[PDB]
C-alpha cells in the first residue's frame, strides 16, 4: 500500500 | 486520420546554471522550478499546459462516444465482502454510480441494510473512505476521511446505533489502520509527526512514524506512546492484534521489500493495561531476513507465512516459549506461490496460490496441516478474503476481464466443497460470449518465458489490422492479476481493440526469484520483458507497430516512459499515468525514499550507474538523428498527473513533460516530430480514490486520444 | 455568437401530381411519400436529416457541459407512493440513473424491500412497465412489457412468493388496466382485434375495441367477450371494479371529450359465474351528454364525480333501484375545480381541488358530506392519490419547480390534520433557496386573465438581457402544473435562464368552460393566449424578441408550431416535440382519430374551414415578403420525434421539416433564412417511456441548440 | 385520459 502503486474504489472503470 | 492541427506549444523557462555532480558526472536540471508546486511560475505552467492540452482533445471526436458507453457499462449495483463483528454484519455498497461507496450495518446477511457513513453527503463525495474499522462489540465504527485535498487522513468515530458522532479526532495518518483491543476502550494506530507551522504535505518528506493507542473520549494528545527509533528515520511500521485478543503484534520494515521484524506485546500481563507508558516488546524476529505474517495462534503457539529460506513461501510454526525452534506446517509449493492463508471454522486454513497467474484455493486442517479439498479458479483473481478464526462461513469477491464481480460464499460446516454466489454484478447490454480471453507464454530477449494474457472478439483474422492496448507494472514483487475494467469493454466491442495484461519480470508472480530478476541491477531486464511482449503481437499478426498503444500506472508509468525512449519506433500512442520520471532525485520527495529496495538510489556510485541509464527525463533523445531511422519519431503521448498527487510527486510529470517538448518540439526550427506530446493535469486531486464521474471523465480522454493516435474508427 | 456556418440542405423529392379537394379548395400535399415509414426513400429521408443535424450540433459547444449537469443533478433515489393489498405493500424504486424503474414488495412500509420485476435485466432497459396491477390476495401481479418498438403492451403474469411466472400471455393492449376480481381467479381488462398477417402497428388505425375477463391458466383464446360494437367502432373503452367486489363498471367514451357511458354488471346475480357468456348491463347512463365517475358505493346507493351541469364538477349520489333521482352530495364550488375524489377510512373522503392552479386538499364525511379539514398545498402538484375505501393511512406524491419529490402520509384516525413526511428526494449540491416561482395573471388579446409561473433567480433585474423558456399545452382539458424537471434547473443555474409555464386555454385548470374556449372553432384563442404570455415577459422586463424560447409535446408540439408560423418575429428558438403537424390528415392514422373532439375533422366543411387556417403544414410562408418586416425569420428550429411513435405518427414531423426546409430555404437561390431548420429523429422509440440515458441525450441536445440560438453563453 | 396528444411511471424526472 505504501508504493508506487494505484489500487474501497468508487467503480471498476 | 489522426493529428492533423498545428500545435502551439507554450514557452516553458530554461534556468541553465542548474548542473549537479554525480560522481565526476554532470547532470543539467534545467526544470529544477518546477518541483515547486506552490509557485506562480509552476501555476501558470500548469494553465498553459491544460489549455494546450483541450485544444488537442477537442479534435478527438470520439470522447463523448467513449464517455456515455463507460457510464452505461458500469451502471450495475456493486455490493462488497460482507464481515462480522458480534452479531451484526458489515459491507461497502454502491449502487453503481454513486461518486464514492456507501457502508452499510445488517442484523443478518438477508436483512435490511442500515447506512452508517455516506460519504457522498460531504463535499459532493470529492473523496471516500480509505480507513474503515469496527470494534469488537459492534458498538463503534473508526473511519477516515480527507480533510485536505492530498491523501493524509483524519480519523474519526460513530456509534452504530444512532449514528451520533465522538468528538474524538485524530491526525497525520497514512496507510495504518486502527486496532481495537477487545475491552472496546481504544484501538492501536501508526502516525507520523505532526506538520509544523510553515509545513505542506505537498513538500514534506515525513520520517519518524510512531505506534500509538488511543482512548476513546480523549484528546489526540493524550495517546500512548509504544515505540518510535529516532535513529532509523526511514524504518516504518504495520501492527495486527491476534484473534483471542491476547497480543498486539507490531511489524518493523525497511524499505519496499518484503522482509520485516516481529515485536509482540502479551497484553494479558500488564499490571496498568497500556496506561503504564517504550514497552516491553518480546522481540521473535529483529533483523529484515525475511518476511513474516501471523495467521493464528492457540496461546504463545503461533503460526506464520513465511519467505524465510522459501521464495515462494510456506506456512510455520514456533513456541514464544521455545523462541529458536521453528517446523514446519505446510511446506513450500515446488511450482506455485502461497499469496495468502487465512485460519476460517475454529480449525482449518484457507491458502491462496497463484498458479501462472490464476488463484487456486485449498482447505486445510490448522493442527496438522493436511490437505482437505482444493477448488481451482477460472482466469481472473480472487481476493478480500476477511473472514476470522471464529466464522464458520467466508466471503470472497472473484472478478475478471469478462466478469464484473460475484461475491462467493463457502459454507464450511454445511457443505465445504463448492462455492455458492451470494451476489453477481451484470453487464448491461454486454453479450460475454463473444470474447475470449487466453494466456500464451513469449520469450524474452535473455530466453525467459513472459506469460501474457490477450483478451479478444473470438475468431479474428491475425492480419496486423487491430488496434492493440498492452498494460504492464514490473515492480515491488505486486502481482498483476486479469480483473473487470468497464472501459476495457468498450475498448472491445466498440472499437474492435485486442487488450493485452504482460506479466513481466519485477512482479512477485513466480515467487521472490521473479522480483530479483526485475529490480536494481537488474531493472532493464523488465523494460526488455514489455519490449518483446509487444514485438510478439506484432510479428503472431494481432497489429503492428502504427496500431499499439502502451499504458501504465506510478511505477508502471516509469515502464511507459522507458520503453518509449528507447523503443520509439514499436508504438503508436503512449499513456503514463503519475509516473516515476526523475529516478535520480526520487528519494528527496514525501515518501519516494521508500522505493529504494526496488530501485537503488543515486547517493550510490554503482546505483547510480543503473538509474543513469534508463531515467525518463534523461533519456529523451530525438529518433531521427540516429542514422537509418530518420522517418522515426515519438508516438503521441499523454502524461496524465493529478496537482496534489503525494504518492508520486506531480514534479515528474511535468519535467518530463517540459524535456520531451523541448528536446523533440520546440528547439528545432522545423521538427519532424508531427504527433502531439501533452499532459492531462487533475485539478484539485490525489493519486487515487477520486469520484466516480471525475474518474470516468478522464478515462475517456485518454481512449479518445488513443482511438486517434491509432486511426481506430468506432463502431456501433 | 450563434450559428454562422451555411448549411448543406439535402434535397428531398417532391411529387406535384397529388392534390386533393376539399369541398372546393385544392390542397397540395407533395410530401404524400413521406407517409410511409417502412420505404427505402424514407428511410433515406432519415439519414440525410441525421447527417444535417449531427454537423449543426457540432457546432453547438455548450452539449457535453449540459449533459453532464443533467446526470448529476438527477443522480438521487426516487421513491414511488406505495399501495396496499392483503398484508403486503408495493411500489415503484430508482435508486438514481437506473434505466428504468424497479416494482418492489414489502411486508411492512418499513422492512426490507424485495424486488418483483427489474426491467433493467431485458434489453438494457429499453422499455419500462407500462401496466402494473396486483391480484387482491397479494399473490399474483399481472405486468404490462414493450414486445416491439412501439407502444403497444403484452401482460405477463408473475406469482409473488416466487417471481416464477405463468405462461398466460395476452397481446393487443394499449391504455387498459388489468381488474382482479376478489376471487383471485382473473381480471378485466380491454383490448384492440388482433393484427393480420400484412399489418403493422405504425400503419394501421386499429378499431372495434372489446371489453374482456380473463381466467388464469387459460390461453388468450379463451378470453370472455362482455362488450363490442362493431355498429360504433370509435368508441373507445375505460373500466373499473368497486371496493366491495360487487359491480364492474364499463364507461364508454366517444372522442377526446370529457363526456362518457355508465354501464353496470351486477357480479353476484350472475347463474353461472362469468362463463356464463353480451352481458346483462344495467345502463345507468346512455348518452354523451356529461362526465361521471364512481367513487364509492353502499350496496346499490352509488356517490359519482360528475360535470352534469358542473362545468367546475361536483359529487352526487343515486340508488340503482331507483336510476332517475340524483341529489347532490356536495354541491359544484362557485370558484374551484373539483379534480379528483377518494374515499377513504371506510366513511371519509379525501377531494383534490384545484383554486389558481394550487392545490387544495378537504377531508369530508361520506355520508353527510361536511366539510372536516382543508390543507393548502404550496406551488406545485399532489397526484397519485391510490388509496382505496378500507385503508386509514393514505398517501400522496408531492412535486414542484424546486422540490424533486415527497412522498407525503396522512394518518386519518390518529391525527388527521397535519402531514407527515414519508420520502423525501433531494437534488445533489443544488442550493433550492437562491430561486423563486410567482404566478402573474396576464391580459389575453381578448382580455381573458391567464395564470402564468415564472421561475428565476431572486432578484435579477428587469433589464431584458435573460434568456427565457415558455412551455405550454393548451388542450383536452389537460391541467398543466408545475412539476420538477432537473434539465430546467440547469437551464435556471448555469445558463441564468428565465422559465415560464402559461396555463393557456383548451386545458382544464377552470373547467370545462376553459377546455371550450380553447378547442374545435376556438382553437384560435389557445396560440392567442401563448403569445400574449411572450409579448408580457418582454414588456414588463424579463426578456426580449431575441432571447425567447418555446418548447411543447404533442399537442404543444402543434402549439409551438403554429405559433412560429403566425409570429416569427416573436422567438429566438423553436422546439416543438412529436407535434400534430397536418390537421388534414390526422385523423387517419393509428388512433388519431381519437382526437376529433377537441380538433374538429376536415371530413366537414365548416370544420375544415377552422383547421386550414391553422394546419402547420399548409400555413409555412416566407416572413420576409410581407410589407413592413424585410429583416424577419423564423427561428432556429428543432423538430423532435421517434422512429416509432405510434401515439403521433412521425410523418407530421418529416412533412413539416419537408415544407419548412422548401419554403424558406431550397425553393430560392439566396436565402434570407440564416437560423438553421432541423429534425432530431431519435431512433428505435417511441412516444414516451424511453431509457433514462435516452432521453437525457435528447435533452441535452435540446438545450445545447437553445443555448446556441439565443446566444447564452455558460455559467459556471 | 391516456390516449391522447400528450407526454406524461416515468425513469427519471429529467
Ligand atoms: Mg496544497
Ligand atoms: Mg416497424
Amino acid at each position: 500500500v505504501a508504493w508506487a502503486f494505484q489500487a474501497n474504489a468508487s467503480a471498476p472503470v | 486520420s489522426g493529428f492533423s492541427k498545428p500545435l502551439h506549444y507554450p514557452p516553458v523557462r530554461r534556468d541553465e546554471t542548474v548542473v549537479d555532480d554525480y560522481f565526476g558526472v554532470k547532470v543539467a536540471d534545467p526544470y529544477r522550478w518546477l518541483e515547486d508546486p506552490n509557485s506562480e511560475e509552476t501555476k501558470e505552467f500548469v494553465d498553459n499546459q491544460e489549455k494546450l492540452a483541450n485544444s488537442v482533445l477537442e479534435e478527438c471526436e470520439l470522447i463523448d462516444k467513449f464517455k456515455q458507453k463507460i457510464i452505461d457499462f458500469v451502471n450495475f449495483p456493486r455490493c462488497g465482502v460482507p464481515f462480522r463483528r458480534a452479531n451484526k454484519y458489515f459491507h461497502f455498497y454502491n449502487s453503481g454510480l454513486q461518486a464514492q461507496n456507501v457502508f452499510q450495518m445488517q442484523d443478518d446477511l438477508d436483512g435490511k441494510p442500515e447506512v452508517l457513513y455516506d460519504p457522498n453527503l460531504r463535499e459532493g463525495g470529492r473523496s471516500g473512505l480509505s480507513l474503515y474499522s469496527v470494534s469488537e462489540d459492534a458498538k463503534y465504527f473508526a473511519f477516515g476521511i480527507h480533510s485536505g485535498l492530498t491523501e493524509w487522513v483524519t480519523i474519526k468515530i460513530l456509534k452504530t446505533e444512532d449514528r451520533s458522532y465522538l468528538p474524538d479526532t485524530l491526525e497525520w495518518v497514512k496507510f495504518s489502520p486502527a486496532i481495537w483491543t477487545h475491552d472496546n476502550k481504544g484501538f492501536f494506530y501508526c502516525p507520523y509527526p505532526p506538520l509544523k507551522e510553515g509545513e505542506d504535505h505537498m513538500t514534506r518528506s515525513a520520517v519518524n512514524q510512531e505506534a500509538r493507542y488511543h482512548f476513546l473520549g480523549t484528546d489526540q494528545s493524550e495517546d500512548i506512546l509504544l515505540w518510535r527509533d529516532l535513529e532509523n528515520p526511514a524504518h516504518h511500521l504495520k501492527c495486527q492484534i491476534t484473534d483471542d485478543g491476547k497480543y498486539f503484534l507490531l511489524y518493523i520494515l525497511d524499505g519496499c521489500d518484503d522482509a520485516n521484524k516481529v515485536y509482540c506485546l502479551d497484553l494479558t500481563k500488564l499490571p496498568n493495561g497500556l496506561e503504564s507508558f517504550s514497552a516491553p516488546f518480546m522481540k521473535l524476529i529483529d533483523s529484515f531476513d525475511a518476511s513474516y505474517t501471523a495467521i493464528a495462534n492457540d496461546g504463545s503457539v503461533f503460526t506464520f507465512q513465511t519467505n524465510k529460506d522459501a521464495p515462494r513461501k510456506k506456512l510455520v510454526r514456533v513456541d514464544l516459549n521455545n523462541p529458536s525452534v521453528w517446523t514446519d506446517l505446510v511446506p513450500e509449493s515446488k511450482k506455485d506461490l502461497l499469496e495468502s492463508a487465512h485460519a476460517v471454522n475454529e480449525n482449518q486454513l484457507i491458502l491462496r496460490y497463484l498458479s501462472d497467474v490464476k488463484h487456486v484455493l485449498e482447505i486445510r486442517d490448522l493442527e496438522s496441516g493436511a490437505l482437505q479439498h482444493r477448488l481451482p479458479i477460472d482466469i481472473g483473481s480472487v481476493d478480500g478474503i476477511t473472514a476470522r478464526r471464529r466464522d464458520s462461513v467466508v466471503f470472497f469477491k472473484f472478478t475478471s476481464i469478462l466478469t464484473p464481480g460475484i461475491v462467493y460464499q463457502c459454507d464450511l460446516k454445511n457443505d465445504p466443497t463448492q462455492l455458492k454466489i451470494f451476489r453477481e454484478s451484470v453487464v448491461p447490454d454486454f453479450d460475454r460470449s463473444e470474447f475470449e480471453v487466453k494466456q500464451v507464454f513469449v520469450p524474452s530477449k535473455d530466453g525467459t518465458k513472459i506469460p501474457i494474457f490477450i483478451a479478444a472478439r473470438k475468431g479474428i483474422s491475425l492480419d496486423g489490422s487491430h488496434p492493440c492496448e498492452m498494460h504492464g507494472y514490473g515492480g515491488f514483487g505486486i502481482n498483476m492479476m486479469p480483473t473487470f475494467s468497464a472501459s476495457r469493454i468498450v475498448f472491445l466491442k466498440h472499437l474492435g481493440g485486442v487488450f493485452c495484461l504482460a506479466n513481466i519480470r519485477g512482479g512477485g508472480e513466480y515467487g521472490e526469484e521473479w522480483h530479483k530478476a526485475g529490480f536494481r541491477d537488474k531493472k532493464q531486464n523488465v523494460f526488455d520483458d514489455f519490449i518483446s511482449a509487444a514485438e510478439y503481437l506484432i510479428s503472431s499478426g494481432y497489429t503492428k507497430a502504427r496500431r499499439v498503444a502502451i499504458e501504465g500506472g506510478a511505477n508502471g508509468g516509469l515502464l511507459v516512459a522507458a520503453c518509449i525512449n528507447q523503443r520509439p519506433d514499436l508504438f503508436g500512442c503512449a499513456e503514463a499515468n503519475c509516473g516515476v520520471m526523475d529516478m535520480l532525485r526520487f528519494h528527496k520527495f514525501t515518501l519516494g525514499y521508500l522505493w529504494t529496495g526496488d530501485y537503488g538510489c543515486s547517493d550510490k556510485e554503482e546505483e547510480f550507474k543503473w538509474l543513469i541509464k534508463y531515467s525518463p527525463i534523461h533519456n529523451v533523445r530525438r529518433p531521427w538523428e540516429q542514422p537509418g531511422n530518420e522517418e522515426t519519431q515519438y508516438p503521441a503521448t499523454m502524461i496524465l498527473t493529478a496537482d496534489h498527487d503525494d504518492r508520486v510527486v506531480p514534479l515528474h510529470s511535468f519535467k518530463l513533460l517540459a524535456t520531451m517538448q523541448h528536446v523533440l518540439c520546440t528547439s528545432l526550427e522545423d521538427s519532424p516530430q508531427k504527433n502531439p506530446i501533452i499532459a492531462r493535469i487533475q485539478r484539485k486531486a490525489a493519486h487515487y480514490g477520486r469520484a466516480t464521474m471525475t474518474q470516468i471523465a478522464e478515462v475517456a480522454d485518454r481512449y479518445g486520444f488513443m482511438a486517434k493516435a491509432l486511426e481506430a474508427p468506432w463502431i456501433d
